[PDB]
DNA sequence: ATCGAGGAAGTTCATATAAAAGGCAAACGGAAGCATTCTCAGAATATTCTTTGTGATGATGGAGTTTCACTCACAGAGCTGAACATGCCTTTTGATGGAGCAGTTTCCAAATACACTTTTGGTAGAATCTGCAGGTGGATATTTGAT
DNA sequence: ATCAAATATCCACCTGCAGATTCTACCAAAAGTGTATTTGGAAACTGCTCCATCAAAAGGCATGTTCAGCTCTGTGAGTGAAACTCCATCATCACAAAGAATATTCTGAGAATGCTTCCGTTTGCCTTTTATATGAACTTCCTCGAT
C-alpha cells in the first residue's frame, strides 16, 4: 500500500529532539548505575543520594554525551561516509584529550 | 568492578538499562543522522567512564564534611573543579 | 535561611523588559550565574592584589580583573560602566 | 624508595569493558 | 538624607552587600571603599546583558516567562557571551538548532 | 592483608562513644592488650582510631569477627533502634544450631551473614545483613534477632530491608525446631520494656 | 538607558584568512 | 589592526618573515609526513591569533603595575591565566 | 639520476623529533610580537625584557607543533597522507573554545 | 634546638611551607599538623619525576639532567602525563613518535 | 634576596641518584614546579575551608585536597608516604 | 573625532609632578579656567587626570595641539635632558619657515609631528618624532631643537633615534637660510652651563 | 490537470500548577558618626638592562623546473541500519511509612596566635675550583648500494 | 657479483662553558618558652527527607524479518609537493657607549578599620490572588500523492 520511505525519515525526530529540553535516559535504570559506581568509590558504605543529585549528574551525562556526538560527527561527515562509527567517538576524545574524558 | 557472586549467569548486566532505543535518542539530538551498531557498545563505555571522574570527586567532598548523603551541593562542586560549571543548582 | 540576588535580579528585568516574568527555575541559573562572575573577578582581583604584594583591592584591580576576564567588546562597555558608576559614587 | 608501576602512555581512547 | 549606597550610585545591586562579601571571602586583607561600588555596577551591567537577550528568546517563541530554554537561546546566539561562558552548561538546556548541510538536502 | 574490611570497623569504633571505648574491647577479645598500654585512650579519636585499625591489621582480618564488634556496641545502646518481638510456634552454645544456623540462600553465597553471640540466659545475637545472589551483602543495615531455646519468643531488632521479613521467619523456624512463626504488633524501644509485655506474659501463664 | 553591543549569532570561529 | 599606511606598495608584511621552511620544520617535528601548500598561509593566521591571546593578556599586567616593560613574569601569568602553565621561567 | 633522492623527509622527522631547539628564527619572529603589543593602547612601544621573548616561544612552538601533532590525525582519518587547511581547522573547532580562536 | 623537617623524616621545609601558608592567606587560621604533610606530599612528587628523570638520563648515556630528560620522564609516564595536562616543558622537545603509517 | 626550593630538590636528588648531577634549567623547573603543585593543593584545601564553614586548615583537608588532584595510583601512594610523616611528627 | 591620542595626553600630564600641574595647564593655553576651577586639585592624581581629558577629548580633540603640550613639559624639567649643540654657518616670525617646516621625507610625512612655539630670545620650540614610510611617528621619543634667529647655534636634544642625526641637520639648513652646519662637542646637561661654553665665546669674540 | 486524503496550523477551550501580590518582625544587616591607625601614593635617586648601530660572515632562504607519488571521481559488488508490527516487561506514580541522618544546640579544652629572644641552618650570594659535555677529528669500521 | 662510499659508532685529546665545593657572615629566619585567646570536637535532640513495598497502568522497549541506502575496494585520470642547485640577502654575534626606565629607600595624609547607635531593606510564610501556559478538541485550510 502507501509505503512510505524511512518513516520518511528520520528527520523529523531530529528536529522534534532538538526543539525540547526534557531528559532522555530513563530516570530509574539511571538511578540504578550512578548507585552501583558509588558502592565502588566508598570501600563498601552504600551512600543515600540526594533526591536532587541525580538529576544532578544527568543533566551533565546528557549535556556531555551529546556534546560528544555532535564533536565526532563533524568527522564522520570529515571521512566522506555519514553513518557514525565508534572510530569517531574514539577519536573526539583523543583530539580535546584529557579534558574530554579520561 | 568487583563482584564475588559464583554462578556464570546474570542479569542485563546492569548498564544494560540505558537501552537501544535511548543511545540514539542522545545522538538524534546531537545531528547524527545515522548511527553504527557498535556505537551502543561504545557509548555505554564511556559514560562508565564519565561517571567514575564525577563521582570519584562527589564521594570524597559527601565523605570529608562527614556525612552519607551525596547532596546536590556536591555534584555541582565536583563539576566546578572538574571543568564544568553547572548553573542549575550550586 | 540563605539569602540569594533573585531579588535584584528581578528588579533588572522590570527596567529592560517592562512586561516579562521570569519562572522560579529560571531564577536559579541568574543566581548562580551571578554567583560566578564574582568569585572569577574577585577571586582574580585578589590575585593582583598579590602579585604587586599590594594590600588593598582597590577599584582599580577590578578594573585590570574585568580587562582580562570579560572578552571580546564586551569589556570595553563594561569598563566603561563601571568607572560611570564611580564617578557618581563620589560627586555625589 | 618503592614505586608504582608505571607502565606507558598505556593506550586509552578506544577504551573497552574487561570482558 | 543622602540614603543607601546603591541609590547613591544609581545602581539596583546591592552595594553593601558586595562589601561584605569582599571581606568575608579573605579575598585580600584590606578591601578598598571604591571596589563594590565598581564590582557591583559590573555584575549589573552583565545581568542586564542577558536579559535584553533572553527577553527575545521569550518573544520571538511568543511567551511572557523566560524559561531556562530561553537563556540557552540568548547566550549561545551571542559572540562574547559565548566565550565567557566556554565552560558552563544549563540545566534544561537544550541544543541549538544544528543543522548539518550534508545531511540535510 | 586485608582493606576493606579496615572501613567497617573505623566506621563502627567512631560510632562507639569515648566514655565505654575499652569497656567493649575486653569482651571484643582481639587486641593484644600489651598493645593497649600502648594505646592510647586520652587524644583526639581520628588518630586514636587509625591505632586501633593498626593492631588488627597485625593479627587477623575476618569481617566474620567485625560483626561481633558491632553486637556489643547494640547490647549497650538498647534505646537506639526501635525493637520488635515475634513468637514461633509448632515444635545452651547451640553447636547443634550453627550447623543449622539458616538453611537457604547456598547458592547466593555459601556463608554470607552469620554472626553468633555467646551467652547465658540463651542470648544470642544472631546478626543478619541481607543481599541476593548476587551482591556481596549489606554489611550496615543488619538484622539482630535474640531467641531463646527454652522459651519461644524472640527479640527481633528493625531492618528496613523487608522481603526477607517473612523469609527470616521460614528460615530461621526451620533451623530450630519449630515450624510456624506469627506477628505480633509488640513493636517497641527497650528490652526490658519488652520484659514486662512478653516474659510476664509467658512465664507467669 | 539600556544600550547595546552588537550581538550578531555564533560567528564560525576557526577559519583564518587574511582580512581583505 | 591599528595601522594608517597608504602606498598601495610596500614590504613583504611584517608576518612574512616567518618562513616557509620553518613552517615546514614545525610541522615535520610534528609527524607530518607531506604539507599541502595552502598552509603556509593558514599557519601565519594561526599564529597570528595565538598571539593576540597572550600579548593582550600581558600587556594587560604590565599596564596594571605601572610600568613599560614586559618582564618574563608577565608572559608566564598570562599563559597560566590562559591555562598553558609554563616551566621555564616563574 | 633523478631516481635517488636520498629519501629525505624520514631522516627529517627523525632528526627533528630528536633535538629540541626554538624553529623560527627570532628577528623574523620578534618583530612580530612588537608589532601585535602596538594594537593595543597605541603609541607606547613597551620595551621587552629578553627572556620573554624566549618565553613566548617556546609557548608559540610548543603549541603549533602540538596542532600539527593533532590536526594530522584527521589527514590521515580521511585517507589522505597529505595536510590540508580542511584538516588544521577541524582540529580546532573540536577542540571546543579555548584552544584556539 | 631540632629542625622540625628532622623530626619529621623529611627533607622539604616544614617552617617555610609553614610561613607560606599563613602569609598566602588560605584561611585565617592555620593547623600545625599541615605543613608537614605538605612538605611531605611535595617531597614525594618530586622524589618521582626525579627517579623517572634518573632512569631516562643513563638510558641516553648523559650523566647530568636536562630539560628534555624531565619531558621524557612525564610524558613516559601515565599518572604525570594527567598530573601536568596542560604544561608545556621549556627547551622541552616531543616525544619520538611517527604515524606508523609511512611505508 | 630571594628564596627557593633549590637546596631542597638538590638534597632529595642525591638520595636516589648518588652521583647524577642536574643543570641549572632543570633546577629552574623544578623550582615552578614545585612552586606549582603547592599552590594547587593548598589553594584548594583553602576552598574546602570555606565550603564546611570552618577556619583551619588542619592536616585534614591537605587529605582531601591531594585526593582530589593527584589521580591514579599517585593518590593512594601520596597519602601513603603523606601520614607516615605525621605519625613520625606526633610520637617523637 | 580623535581617540588613540589619548594614551598620548594620558601619559604625558601623569609626568608632571604635583608642585606645578596647574601651572603647565594655565602655560599651556587651552583650556578656559571657567572650567578648571571644577576639577579638585587636592584628591588622587589618577582620578584627577581622566576629568582632565574628559574635558580635553569634549573641548577639541587635535593631534597637532597635543604635541604642543609636550613642548611645554620640556620646557620645565630642561635639566634632565641631555642638551647638545650645534652651529649653521654659510648663510620676524619666520613664516616661510613655518611653511617650510618639512622640505623633506615626502613619500612618509608632507609633516613629520609639526610643533612651533613663539618665545623670546628668538627661540623657536621644534619637537620632532621620526616615523618611516609604514611606520607612523613614535610619539614617545621626541627631538627637541632649540635654534636662534640670530646666533647660528642651535640647542638641540640628544635623540636616542640614530640613523636620523645628519638627515635633520642639513633638511634644516636647506629649509632655514643656510648651507654649511657643523657639529660640536657642546653637549652638556644644563642649558644656562652651555650659555659660558656658547653664548660667552661668540657674543663676546 | 485529473483526485482523495492525508497532514498541519490554527483558537474553539478551561484547568491547576506556578506564579505576583502583601505585610510583617525580626533576625539581620547595612548606614551614620566619630575618633584612631597605616597603607601607599608622590618624589627624589642609584644603576641594571633594553634599545639602536655598525659590520662581518656565512648560513640559509628564495626562485625556478622536473618527475613521480598521491588526491579525486566513479562504479559495482556485498552488507547492514532503519521501519515496522506485534506483545510484554519494566518505568513511574503515590501513598504510608519508619527512620536514618542531618541541623541545630550547648560546653571546655587541647590546640592555637603572639611576643620575645637564642641560633642555625640554610642560605643565599659571591669568588674559587674541578669536570662533564660539546667537538672535531686520528678517521677505522661500516652496511646500503652500484661495480 | 665488489668497490664506492657517505653512515653509524667508535675512540681520543682538548678547549670551556657551566656545575660543584668553600666560606662568611649575616642576615634572616625558624625554634624553644610562656601565656591568653578561641575554635571545633563531642554529645544531645528534634526534624526533614530518604529508602523501600505494594500496584495499578500503560507506555515503551525488544525480538524478528525485509529491503535500499550505504560503505569499501579498485582504476585511471591528472594535479601538485618534494627535491635540487644556485646565489644573495637577511639574521646573528659582539661591542658599543648610551640612557630610558626599573628599582630601593623616605614621608605623611588620605583612606580604611573598629566601635556604638541606628533605621530599613530583604527573607519567609501564608495567604490571598491573579494568569500563562497546558491538553484536548474544532474546524478551517495548506499540502502532498495516486493518476
Amino acid at each position: 500500500h502507501q509505503h512510505s520511505r524511512r518513516r520518511q525519515g528520520w528527520l523529523k525526530e531530529i528536529r522534534k529532539l532538538q526543539k525540547s529540553t526534557h531528559l532522555l535516559i530513563r530516570k530509574l535504570p539511571f538511578s540504578r548505575l550512578a548507585r552501583e559506581i558509588c558502592v565502588k568509590f566508598t570501600r563498601g558504605v552504600d551512600f543515600n543520594w540526594q533526591a536532587q543529585a541525580l538529576l544532578a549528574l544527568q543533566e551533565a551525562a546528557e549535556a556531555f554525551l551529546v556534546h560528544l556526538f555532535e564533536d565526532a560527527y563533524l568527522l564522520t561527515l570529515h571521512a566522506g561516509r555519514v553513518t557514525l562509527f565508534p572510530k569517531d567517538v574514539q577519536l573526539a576524545r583523543r583530539i580535546r584529550g584529557l579534558e574530554e574524558g579520561l | 568492578k568487583g563482584g564475588a557472586k559464583r554462578h556464570r549467569k546474570v542479569l542485563r548486566d546492569n548498564i544494560q538499562g540505558i537501552t537501544k532505543p535511548a543511545i540514539r535518542r542522545l545522538a538524534r539530538r546531537g545531528g547524527v543522522k545515522r548511527i553504527s551498531g557498535l556505537i551502543y557498545e561504545e557509548t555505554r563505555g564511556v559514560l562508565k567512564v564519565f561517571l567514575e571522574n564525577v563521582i570519584r570527586d562527589a564521594v570524597t567532598y559527601t565523605e570529608h564534611a562527614k556525612r552519607k548523603t551525596v547532596t546536590a551541593m556536591d555534584v555541582v562542586y565536583a563539576l566546578k573543579r572538574q571543568g564544568r560549571t553547572l548553573y542549575g543548582f550550586g | 535561611r540563605k539569602e540569594s540576588y533573585s531579588v535584584y535580579v528581578y528588579k533588572v528585568l522590570k527596567q529592560v523588559h517592562p512586561d516579562t516574568g521570569i519562572s522560579s527555575k529560571a531564577m536559579g541559573i541568574m543566581n548562580s550565574f551571578v554567583n560566578d562572575i564574582f568569585e572569577r573577578i574577585a577571586g582574580e582581583a585578589s590575585r593582583l592584589a598579590h602579585y604587586n604584594k599590594r594590600s588593598t583591592i582597590t577599584s582599580r584591580e577590578i578594573q585590570t580583573a574585568v580587562r582580562l576576564l570579560l572578552p571580546g567588546e564586551l569589556a570595553k562597555h563594561a569598563v566603561s560602566e563601571g568607572t560611570k558608576a564611580v564617578t557618581k559614587y563620589t560627586s555625589s | 624508595k618503592s614505586r608504582r608501576i608505571s607502565r606507558r602512555p598505556s593506550d586509552w581512547w578506544v577504551v573497552k569493558s574487561e570482558e | 538624607k543622602a540614603k543607601s549606597r546603591s541609590s547613591r550610585a544609581g545602581l539596583q545591586f546591592p552595594v553593601g552587600r558586595v562589601h561584605r562579601l569582599l571581606r568575608k571571602g579573605n579575598y585580600a586583607e584590606r578591601v578598598g571603599a571604591g571596589a563594590p561600588v565598581y564590582l557591583a555596577a559590573v555584575l549589573e551591567y552583565l545581568t542586564a546583558e542577558i536579559l535584553e537577550l533572553a527577553g527575545n528568546a521569550a518573544r520571538d517563541n511568543k511567551k511572557t516567562r523566560i524559561i531556562p530554554r530561553h537563556l540557552q537561546l540568548a547566550i549561545r546566539n551571542d559572540e562574547e557571551l559565548n566565550k565567557l561562558l566556554g565552560r558552563v552548561t544549563i540545566a534544561q538546556g537544550g541544543v541549538l538548532p544544528n543543522i548539518q548541510s550534508v545531511l540535510l538536502p | 592483608m586485608d582493606e576493606t574490611v579496615a572501613e567497617f570497623i573505623k566506621r563502627t569504633i567512631l560510632k562507639i562513644p569515648m566514655n565505654e571505648l575499652t569497656t567493649i574491647l575486653k569482651a571484643w577479645d582481639f587486641l593484644s592488650e600489651n598493645q593497649l598500654q600502648t594505646v592510647n585512650f586520652r587524644q583526639r579519636k581520628e588518630s586514636v582510631v587509625q591505632h586501633l585499625i593498626h593492631l588488627c591489621e597485625e593479627k587477623r582480618a575476618s569481617i566474620s569477627d567485625a560483626a561481633l564488634l558491632d553486637i556489643i556496641y547494640m547490647q549497650f545502646h538498647q534505646h537506639q533502634k526501635v525493637w520488635d518481638v515475634f513468637q514461633m510456634s509448632k515444635g545452651f552454645d547451640m553447636k547443634q544450631f550453627k550447623n543449622s544456623f539458616k538453611k537457604i540462600l547456598q547458592r547466593a553465597l555459601k556463608n554470607v551473614t552469620v554472626s553468633f553471640r555467646e551467652t547465658e540466659e540463651n542470648a544470642v545475637w544472631i546478626r543478619i545483613a541481607w543481599g541476593t545472589q548476587y551482591t556481596k551483602p549489606n554489611q550496615y543495615k543488619p538484622t539482630y534477632v535474640v531467641y531463646y531455646s527454652q522459651t519461644p519468643y524472640a527479640f527481633t531488632s528493625s531492618s528496613m530491608l523487608r522481603r526477607n521479613t517473612p523469609l527470616l521467619g521460614q528460615a530461621l523456624t526451620i533451623a530450630s525446631k519449630h515450624h510456624q512463626i506469627v506477628k505480633m504488633d509488640l513493636r517497641s524501644r527497650y528490652l526490658d520494656s519488652l520484659k514486662a509485655i512478653v516474659f510476664k506474659q509467658y512465664n507467669q501463664t
